[PDB]
């Protein structure tokens, strides 16, 4: 597709179309962990309605290629389903020094089921591994937290510091690259564990997984769709000082507010399809 | 038409460019052109009163 | 030899008179590039004619 700018050589038109089209071969795929590219925009070397539309213009591409790389989730939601029935029955046939408070636990965790909408994901997962790490915690006796108005940390049972912190770097990479799946070598299964410790690493492992992937996507379509708004907004309000036909018609394409990734990918083709249009109401050079 | 509508078959109109494949779908059936503007609960009421 | 096509529109499509042309209307130049891409629907005819309305209406526009 013919995305398109004004006052760039075509070394940098080439550059900003390689950068889309490797977005998820590198890490930290955000946008602002990349001043270069964005600096090659068109800063403080072109006017300024000019640099505004190639900024909005590298925007609605980069969030195109976003929405069009967004993972699927069906997998990951399934394993975490079968691996938290396997805790359950393991923490149903465990002998705990006391069966009360064990059963309700193991009843929340057989409580649980995913909605079709993934907005609910985050707080069922959160319930369903406290509930797994108060039993593991009981499981190996351990004093879990009984203050009033406080509630038991999610953290791993039994790991060495060091696994503790790799698996930490795993996690921290995954919410760098949503799309990219570092695996393990680390392996959290132990002779030297019970059955039911491994089973809820494992669980734990998994929802913090969906956690990061939920959170780091919902926080970057937001500030994706920030951007497009503020620069539509920003540039609308420059094209305004002029009153030829040709400025008349981009701002009348610039009509459109933004607020959805469907709106926005019919605000960026109908700005590729008129650019000839348009195109003269921008100084160049 | 003759289904509900669903969001695959609303289009939103361009207002003040060139929009030729809308004036010939004039008189067409099932596409829906509206404005992207959607009114609210008190003004709806206003209407209906 | 793109002057056909471009006459072919103006002449039996927009049905213009001859006092209006693509030199004398600037407006009219520039669409005509979009209403030679589109080949298509040529037998509907009100639709460009409507269409060369309004973009006149916007070219005069001070909103």
């Amino acid at each position: 597709m013919s995305l398109q700018f004004i006052g760039l050589q075509r070394r940098d038109v080439v550059a900003l179309v390689n950068f889309l089209r490797h977005l998820t071969q590198k890490p930290d795929v955000d946008l602002e962990a990349h001043p270069k590219i964005l600096k090659k925009c068109g800063e403080k070397r072109l006017h300024r309605r000019t640099v505004l539309f190639n900024e909005l213009m590298l925007w609605l591409g980069y969030y195109r290629e976003l929405r069009f790389h967004n993972p699927d989730l069906s997998s990951v939601l399934e394993e975490f389903e079968v691996r938290c029935v396997a805790v359950a029955r393991r923490g149903y046939t465990y002998p705990f020094g006391d069966r009360g408070k064990a059963r309700d636990h193991l009843a929340v965790l057989d409580r649980t089921e995913f909605d079709t909408d993934v907005r609910h994901d985050a707080e069922i997962v959160e319930r369903a591994l406290v509930s797994a790490v108060i039993l593991a915690k009981m499981s190996v006796r351990e004093t879990l937290v009984t203050a009033i108005g406080q509630t038991e940390p999610i953290a791993f049972v039994h790991l060495k510091d060091t696994e503790v912190q790799r698996i930490e770097e795993n996690l921290e990479g995954v919410r760098r690259n949503m799309f990219c799946v570092k695996p393990l070598d680390l392996n959290l299964d132990r002779h030297a564990n019970t059955a039911l410790v491994n089973a809820v690493n494992k669980l734990v492992y998994t929802g913090r997984l969906i956690m990061n992937v939920r959170r780091s996507w919902e926080e970057l379509e937001r500030k994706c769709l920030a951007r497009i708004q503020e620069r539509c907004k920003l540039l609308v309000k420059e094209l305004r000082m002029c009153l030829s036909f040709d400025s008349n018609y981009c701002r009348n394409i610039l009509k459109h507010a933004v607020e959805n990734g469907d709106s926005a990918d019919t605000l960026l083709e109908l700005l590729i399809e008129d650019f000839d249009i348009y195109v003269d109401s921008f100084p160049q050079s | 038409d003759r289904q509900p509508l669903n969001p695959a078959n609303i289009e939103a109109r361009h207002h003040g460019v060139s929009d030729v494949p809308r004036l010939g779908a004039m008189d067409a059936d099932e596409p829906l052109f509206v404005d992207d503007y959607r009114a609210t609960d008190d003004e709806w009421t206003l209407q209906k009163v | 030899k793109r002057d056909e096509k471009h006459r072919h529109v103006v002449n039996v499509v927009l049905e213009l008179p001859t006092e209006i042309s693509e030199a004398t209307h600037p407006v009219l130049a520039t669409m005509l590039s979009k209403y030679t891409r589109m080949s298509s629907l040529f037998n509907d005819k009100c639709a460009f004619k409507l269409d060369l309305l309004r973009m006149v209406a916007v070219s005069r526009t001070r909103r």
